[PDB]
């Protein structure tokens, strides 16, 4: 596992899969037709120069509406170079309308998770026969960091958040498709590395459905005999034995954190500009590759207040010393130059205004009658964007468990006046999702004032990811392996202090007051230790611990750097764990509001 | 020593053994008979009886009166009786439910069948060459002028490729794949042919006895001028040619020598197997096999091969144990271990088999640690264990035949006569699982195709009860069982049989093709494979009607809007669906999305107001209509400003429309907006202050200063393009 859970191999394997499949289709020149929602994924695996070398493809086209008259131009190019479509129907269930339409007016590659045990298309039957289907096996490859894997399941071609679809009536099936996609992606990683999953912890109602479905699709595949052979034969490092944590969390467990203003260097760049599937900013672009840009690795998670001063050290270090590094040092200086100037000028600054104002809610300092002037001053005096208020208004409701009826209809009315009648449906979807409610399949939602959370989990004392606030997602993960956070604020009943394995004992009562139910957290154990694990472990012993953290619904870039800090703080305290943050996309405050409607 | 006789021609030994025992000892032997591999079919008056080699009556095809003359009958490859009539050919497919499948000539009005032998058939009047490639006479050779002159029905033969046909003067030939003449010898007076499995052609003259076995023309391999005309010139596998003088079978060989195998009783019929010459007598059946090199070394008299002295060494372990360890060291104990193993399989008697395997296992462990894999020994034991289990069931197979036809061949030959339990043990004994599936599904196929009046309730138990005992997977293939139930018309348990499959894709597909679509859809929810369910629905929509889909969706897919998500791009279908389903809040957002997609919300806005007025079963609905009723006053009042100020006001919010009034400059209309629309005192100040500071040094705020705390007057001036003239507000605070 240590030599097999190497994420860099995933990226190279997927690149080899496309190239191997591409050549066998044809040997003459080819024109690739790439779906717009998958294009940044390919450019993450391989560049244009690399692709043309081992494969005959020379031009890449998009499935947008522009490829209708250009399709006829491509039709002339079709004679010169073969046309091979590239579509992704895993989370859309429907082919791109432009592709099917263009077929009747003038070879398809469909992405698929790596097969598990063996090793939708009737729509095009109306068009014609002799259709060729070459599957492209895919695995979640690292894109932003070595220990971070994204499946890009949160968004389909319309760019609607599958966790928060704009059409509210479809959340019973849009949500459940995402879970089915997570299990298939997780099976791809589990079987490739031949890992054996030990005790599993899940928080939130939707998380349980992902663990149970994963157990069903793993139990139906492997048996006890099939389990003994895998662990013992495959090295198992002969040190401790078997351990595979599968902490599974969903976004609704911690909705406050996406509404906060990010501060990490890769968070601010994600906050101001939208990263895409390939983690490349559209307006100004460079190779945001951790493998290539060695400086990018050391700066992508520091507090933005440190990127500037620490770039002086990096700049002067090359003075005593390279040409490739020479462009890198100035490129990140320019990024720290472009970003820094935008901070104090755009919205009359207000970047420090929002940051200090967020705290005034996170300790309950902002009192009831002050909402009138605070919200009004932002919209008018500072000319701040609508989303930066609608995100801040949602923060008010969550950190006080509700809003008084005097202000709830005030804020709703004020938003209608300042931004039209469309906000009476944006503010309606927020209320149903629990982001902005009042006193007056039942998914989990926060049900407590953030004053209690700040007191209990010490979220407001390591506070570099956000505006001086530890995300509640870190505390939930930390409270399993480390009860020291609770023992100073919520104590006298903690069973232990430090546990190698994730434990949920004597914490179900805490969730009952928190999420409104005591059964939100469940630890359904898998193959039970010395009964099957240590018996297999000690067998090969005589004759670190990967701790996958699945993020259902997207992880903010501030919650990625806060696990790395969490992994380090656990390492010094005895519980040495490696955290692999499997997720399904990047989620921010601006991404949410563009999806809630 | 078993080498009692073990006669040799020139260098190789030949042996005779006893295979089974017959229980006729009557005219049945004289009566016509045929053999394939296990069974013998004799016609006793109008009662054709099929006996195995151990005298067990398996089946009995009484002639259905006659209805057609029965000249001959054989077995092709699978022990299926091929009763041949002057008019047509009637193969046999079942013995308890006798289901003779008659295959007629295409034109049974001019010619007639003259002879049939292993497929290829030959007409009578116009001597054509046909072939049974199924339920038809697939023609192979076309007639011509002077094609052939077979003196008697015993003037031709064929096995799989050559269709050698004996002319009067020449010896012609045909091949199945092409059907062409390949004339061998210009001069010939030959009267018989017994082409073997490999292709070694035989001949005979019967005027001067001139047995002249060949392999190809222009070459002679043997020309023994035997004395008396024989009775049955059979074949000894692939090697030699025998005869049958009275009770005297002589295995002829090279260079004019023969070995005589006298028999107590007369010789009736001879079947040329792959590696034997099964000889039938009135009492028991014999087997003129050929001695392999393994047994020719171990059991030869006065032998000195490594195989022989290992057996001697084992035979001295009983009392001369310190005198039998030295013999092992003398020779090469690698040929001896393998010779015993490869010779124990050949032997039939269990006693020699147990000693030979004892001898090999005795010397097997006197080798290096990894000298050779023991799998050769275990495989030999398993092969011998099976070939002795078949003998208990009446099927006698040598090692060659049990591998020429695999375990499927044995199972097939037993499934014909409804012996399913025996096939169960054989499959278990071989430690196979794929054949175990093929056994069960055939049993379930016949039971459904058998008793037609058996009620569904007890019948479903019978299939389920026997399935539970048998532990196997991927080969049960209940969809084949479901299809058989469907063909019989008992579709009630067809679903029930479909519901007991471990393959989700097959269970859903079979249930769909059975047209129990309501049940098929519901079960697909349990699997929770949303990829599969959405594939069923699009296929379901291909043959159902537009309304019938909706009727199914409402009843069974109420709280599961998956199909709607499949067509979210088609607002047309979702529109009429939601009203007919009588969902009104959900319908509003579809109307809403059209407004935002086409950038026109007013064109839909009053219609949305209508929909929220048809539910009333909520509290947020009363709030939304109020924000809509208040919007109605906002919109109608916009035309009032356009009817008295000649300014466009459409698609402007309350916030934006009040700013426009400050830019132009009004007194009461801005105040009319505030008091009528319930605009707070605070918001009025910032909105005009923001607007005024853009009005290029308006200076009216001093005339306006007469509840923002007097502070933000500075910031609008200070933090914008009005840094100058900020002093008046400095002392104003």
């Amino acid at each position: 596992m240590n030599r097999f859970w190497n994420t860099k191999k995933f990226s190279l394997t997927n690149a080899d899969g496309l190239c191997a499949t591409l050549n066998e289709i044809s040997q003459n020149d080819e024109v690739l037709v790439v779906q717009p929602s998958v294009l940044p994924v390919l450019n993450s695996l391989l560049t244009f120069q690399d692709l043309t070398q081992s494969t005959p493809v020379r031009k890449i086209t998009l499935l947008d509406d522009q490829l209708s008259d250009d399709l006829p131009s491509a039709l002339g190019s079709v004679p010169q170079m073969d046309l091979i479509f590239l579509i992704d129907v895993r989370t859309s269930l429907r082919l791109p309308p432009q592709l099917l339409d263009a077929a009747q007016k003038h070879h398809i590659i469909y992405c698929r998770w790596k097969p598990s045990f063996q090793n939708i298309e009737s729509q095009l039957k109306e068009l014609s026969n002799e259709y060729t289907l070459y599957p492209w096996d895919l695995l979640p490859f690292p894109q932003i960091d070595e220990n971070v894997l994204l499946t890009h399941s949160l968004y389909n071609m319309e760019n609607v958040n599958m966790y928060y679809p704009n059409l509210r009536s479809l959340q019973s099936a849009t949500e459940s498709i995402l879970v089915d996609d997570m299990v298939n992606s997780l099976q791809s990683l589990i079987f490739e590395t031949n890992s054996i999953i030990t005790n599993v912890v899940s928080i939130g109602n939707l998380s349980k459905r992902c663990s149970h479905l994963l157990k069903k699709r793993i139990d139906e595949h492997q048996t006890e005999n099939d389990l003994f052979i895998k662990g013992t034969l495959y090295g198992e490092r002969t040190n401790c034995g078997l351990e595979m944590d599968l902490i599974i969390l969903e976004r609704n467990t911690d909705p406050i954190t996406p509404l906060l203003t990010q501060l990490t260097y890769a968070g601010i760049l994600d906050d101001l500009y939208e990263f895409n599937s390939g983690i490349k900013i559209k307006e100004k672009d460079m190779n945001f590759n951790y493998k290539e840009d060695k400086i990018w690795n050391d700066l992508k998670f520091l507090n933005f207040g440190s990127i500037g001063p620490q770039l002086n050290k990096l700049a002067k270090e090359l003075q005593t010393q390279l040409q490739q590094r020479q462009a890198f040092l100035k490129n990140h200086t320019t990024l720290s130059s472009d970003v820094l100037k935008v901070v104090e000028t755009e919205e009359y600054g207000s970047f420090n205004k929002i940051l200090e104002l967020e705290l005034e809610i996170l300790m309950g300092n902002t009192l009831n009658n002050d909402i009138e002037d605070i919200i009004l001053e932002l919209q008018y005096q500072y000319e701040v964007d609508q989303k930066k208020i609608l995100r801040l208004i949602c923060l008010l409701s969550l950190c006080k468990n509700s809003l008084r009826e005097k202000d709830y209809e005030y804020l709703r009315t004020f938003m209608i006046d300042s931004w039209g009648i469309e906000k009476c449906f944006q503010l309606e979807s927020l209320a149903e999702l629990g982001f902005f409610t009042s006193k007056t399949s039942k998914s989990t939602r926060l049900q407590k004032e953030y004053r209690y959370i700040s007191q209990w989990f010490n979220t407001v004392p390591a506070t570099f990811a956000y505006s001086g606030v530890v995300p509640l997602t870190m505390r939930l993960v930390q409270m399993l392996y480390d009860r020291s956070i609770l023992f100073h604020n919520y104590s006298s009943q903690q069973p232990f202090i430090l546990s190698r394995e994730p434990r949920v004992s004597q914490t179900e009562d805490l969730i009952e007051q928190l999420y409104g139910d005591s059964h939100a957290i469940e630890e359904s154990i898998w193959v039970p230790g010395t009964i099957t694990k240590k018996i297999n472990a000690s067998i090969k012993s005589n004759n670190e611990d990967i701790a996958l953290v699945v993020f259902l619904g997207g992880v903010t870039m501030g919650e990625i750097a806060i696990m790395k800090h969490l992994q380090k703080i656990l390492g010094k305290k005895g519980i040495n764990k490696r955290f692999i943050i499997i997720a399904d996309g990047l989620i921010n405050g601006t991404r949410i509001m563009n999806s809630i409607s | 020593n078993p080498s009692f006789d073990w006669e040799r021609l020139k260098d190789v030994f030949y042996r005779s053994r006893a295979i089974g025992e017959l229980k006729w000892p009557t005219q049945y032997e004289e009566f016509k008979c045929a053999l394939s591999l296990t069974v013998i079919a004799v016609e006793i008056q109008d009662f054709i009886q099929v006996y195995n080699y151990f005298g067990q009556l398996l089946g009995k095809i009484n002639l259905q009166r006659i209805h057609e003359d029965i000249i001959k009958f054989e077995f092709d490859k699978d022990e299926k009786l091929i009763l041949v009539t002057k008019s047509s050919i009637k193969i046999v497919k079942g013995w308890s439910p006798l289901t003779i499948e008659s295959v007629p000539l295409q034109d049974p009005t001019i010619d007639t069948i003259w002879d049939y032998h292993n497929g290829i058939m030959l007409l009578a009047k116009s001597r054509d060459i046909y072939k049974l490639n199924g339920n038809e006479w697939e023609l192979l050779y076309e007639n011509k002028d002077k094609k052939y002159n077979l003196l008697t029905k015993n003037h031709w033969s064929c096995n799989d490729d050559s269709i050698i046909l004996l002319d009067v003067d020449h010896v012609y030939q045909v091949s199945t794949s092409n059907g062409a003449l390949l004339k061998l010898i210009t001069d010939s007076s030959w009267h018989k042919v017994t082409i073997s499995s490999r292709g070694f052609i035989c001949l005979y003259n019967m005027k001067d006895n001139k047995l002249q076995i060949f392999r190809d023309p222009a070459r002679i391999l043997m020309e023994h001028n035997l004395d008396s005309t024989p009775d049955d010139i059979c074949w000894c596998g692939n090697d030699t040619v025998a005869c049958s003088f009275e009770d005297e079978i002589k295995l002829y060989g090279p260079d004019g020598l023969y070995v005589t195998f006298w028999y107590p009783f007369t010789v009736t019929n001879l079947r040329a197997e792959v590696d034997g010459l099964k000889v039938i007598t009135t009492e028991k059946i014999y087997f003129l096999s050929r001695v392999q090199p393994q047994t020719s070394n171990i059991f030869r008299i006065g032998s000195t091969e490594p195989g022989a002295m290992l057996v001697d060494s084992f035979s001295l372990l009983e009392d001369h144990a310190p005198k039998a360890i030295e013999i092992l060291k003398n020779f090469v104990l690698e040929k001896g271990v393998l010779d015993c193993i490869a010779a124990a399989i050949d032997e039939f008697e269990p006693k020699l088999q147990k000693m030979l395997l004892n001898a090999a296992s005795y010397g097997k462990a006197s080798l290096q640690y990894k000298s050779f894999d023991a799998s050769i020994f275990v495989n030999a034991c398993n092969t011998i264990k099976l070939l002795n289990c078949f003998r208990s069931f009446g099927i006698f197979l040598t090692v060659e035949e049990y591998r020429c036809i695999s375990l499927k061949g044995v199972i097939d030959r037993l499934l014909k006569y409804h012996r399913y339990y025996e096939c169960i043990q054989i499959c278990k004994l071989a430690n196979e699982r794929f054949l175990l599936g093929y056994v069960f599904t055939e049993w379930a196929k016949d039971k459904i195709k058998g008793s037609p009046d058996m009620e569904d309730d007890e019948l479903l138990d019978k299939i389920k009860s026997r399935l539970s005992v048998i532990d196997m997977t991927d080969t049960l293939q209940m969809v084949a069982v479901a299809k058989v139930a469907y063909l019989e018309g008992r579709f009630q348990l067809s679903r029930n049989l479909a519901l007991l499959e471990k393959n989700e894709e097959a269970r859903i597909e079979q249930l769909y093709n059975l047209d129990d679509d309501s049940i098929a859809l519901k079960e697909c929810i349990k699997v929770q494979n949303y990829s599969l369910t959405i594939s069923l629905l699009i296929a379901l929509s291909k043959k159902l009607t537009n309304s019938q889909l909706t009727k199914l969706l409402i009843i069974d897919m109420f709280n599961n809007p998956l199909y709607l998500y499949y067509m979210r791009m088609d607002k047309a279908y979702l529109y009429d669906f939601y009203r007919q389903t009588d969902r009104f809040i959900d319908l509003a957002h579809v109307l809403l999305q059209q407004g935002k997609e086409q950038q026109s919300l007013h064109s839909f806005l009053p219609q949305i107001k209508d929909l929220y007025s048809q539910v009333q079963n909520s509290e947020v609905v009363n709030n939304t209509i109020e924000q809509l009723q208040r919007q109605e006053k906002l919109w109608i009042y916009q035309e009032s400003l356009g009817k008295r100020f000649a300014i466009s006001f459409t698609n402007m919010t309350l916030d934006q429309t009040l700013s426009k009034l400050i830019e132009t400059g009004q007194d009461k209309q801005v105040k009319e907006i505030v008091k009528k629309f319930k605009i707070s005192e605070k918001k009025l100040y910032h909105l005009k202050c923001k607007t005024l500071v853009e009005a290029k040094k308006f200076d009216e705020l001093l005339q306006f200063a007469q509840p923002i705390g007097y502070m933000p007057f500075y910031t609008y001036l200070k933090s914008r393009g009005h840094m100058d003239k900020a002093s008046p507000y400095v002392n104003m605070i």
